[PDB]
């Protein structure tokens, strides 16, 4: 299982 | 906590048509004039055979990357979207996961050629032909038949922007926490798109434009084509298949 979106929504 | 979770003014309504037209523009990864400039580099023949000559496991690797590439900069337009931001993490997944596929899709009739009905894929533009080796015939000419219709109504960069907002800020998601507060972004979005058809004298292709369930069609039979190329190649999407499309289309 993944979890890229928390990522890519944080990452500024 | 933002503006655009109550109600607008005129002004308000203007400021937020520049700012989605702004954050669309910095996020759209290829500019039209790239796209238009590109129109005579067809694909050759034997070139089109290499890709049919491709077995099914590399065809889908290659679109499923590209996939994700043209995704990437839809979860960019997100993020630069006026409100998108104030909402929970909850929210912002429940309508990216949703979303994402619908504004590619909308965001993909730019790279479609409705004279000679080629795509620009990889470099250069070719026919539905191309995606043969997919083995998902129905889904190519129904996402090919889409961009065509979408061709049809003449979009400007603008109304492109303005709409692509409107699919990702839908209230109609199934799983949103703050379902109010993503009602008045959707209000405030659709009086920005809708301002903007009036003041350019573009309010005739509302009635034009396709049905939400079309775009749901859509999303649906990827996830279904998907299913069964898994099924086929279970360590293919395991080990080559980018995170980013295995948490939005499997789940993770
Ligand atoms: N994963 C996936 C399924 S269909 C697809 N497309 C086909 C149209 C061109 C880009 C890639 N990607």
């Amino acid at each position: 299982k993944h979890k890229i979106l928390h990522r890519l929504l944080q990452d500024s | 906590e933002n503006l655009y979770f109550q109600g607008a003014s005129l002004t308000e309504i203007e400021h937020l048509v520049q700012s989605v037209c702004k954050s669309y523009r910095e996020t759209c990864q290829l500019r039209l004039e790239d796209l238009l400039r590109q129109r005579s580099n067809i694909f050759s023949r034997e070139e089109v055979t290499g890709y049919q000559r491709k077995s099914m496991w590399e065809m889908w690797e290659r679109c499923a990357h590209h996939l994700t590439e043209a995704i990437q900069y839809v979860v960019e337009f997100a993020k630069r979207l006026s409100g998108f931001m104030e909402l929970c993490q909850n929210d912002q997944i429940v309508l990216l996961k949703a979303g994402a596929m619908e504004v590619v899709l909308v965001r993909m009739c730019r790279a479609y050629n409705a004279d000679n009905r080629t795509v620009f894929f990889e470099g250069k533009y070719g026919g539905m032909e191309l995606f043969r080796a997919l083995g998902c015939s129905e889904l190519i000419s129904s996402i090919f038949d889409f961009s065509h219709s979408l061709s049809a109504l003449h979009f400007s960069e603008d109304e492109i922007a303005l709409y692509t907002a409107l699919v990702l800020i839908n209230a109609h998601r199934p799983g949103l926490q703050e379902k109010r507060k993503v009602e008045q972004l959707q209000y405030n979005l659709e009086l920005a798109f809708h301002h903007h058809l009036c003041k350019t004298h573009r309010q005739s292709i509302l009635a034009k434009l396709p049905p939400k369930g079309k775009l749901r069609s859509l999303c649906s039979q990827h996830v279904e084509r998907l299913q069964i190329f898994q099924h086929l190649h279970p360590i293919v999407v395991q080990a080559a298949f980018p995170p980013l499309y295995k948490e939005l289309f499997s789940g993770g």
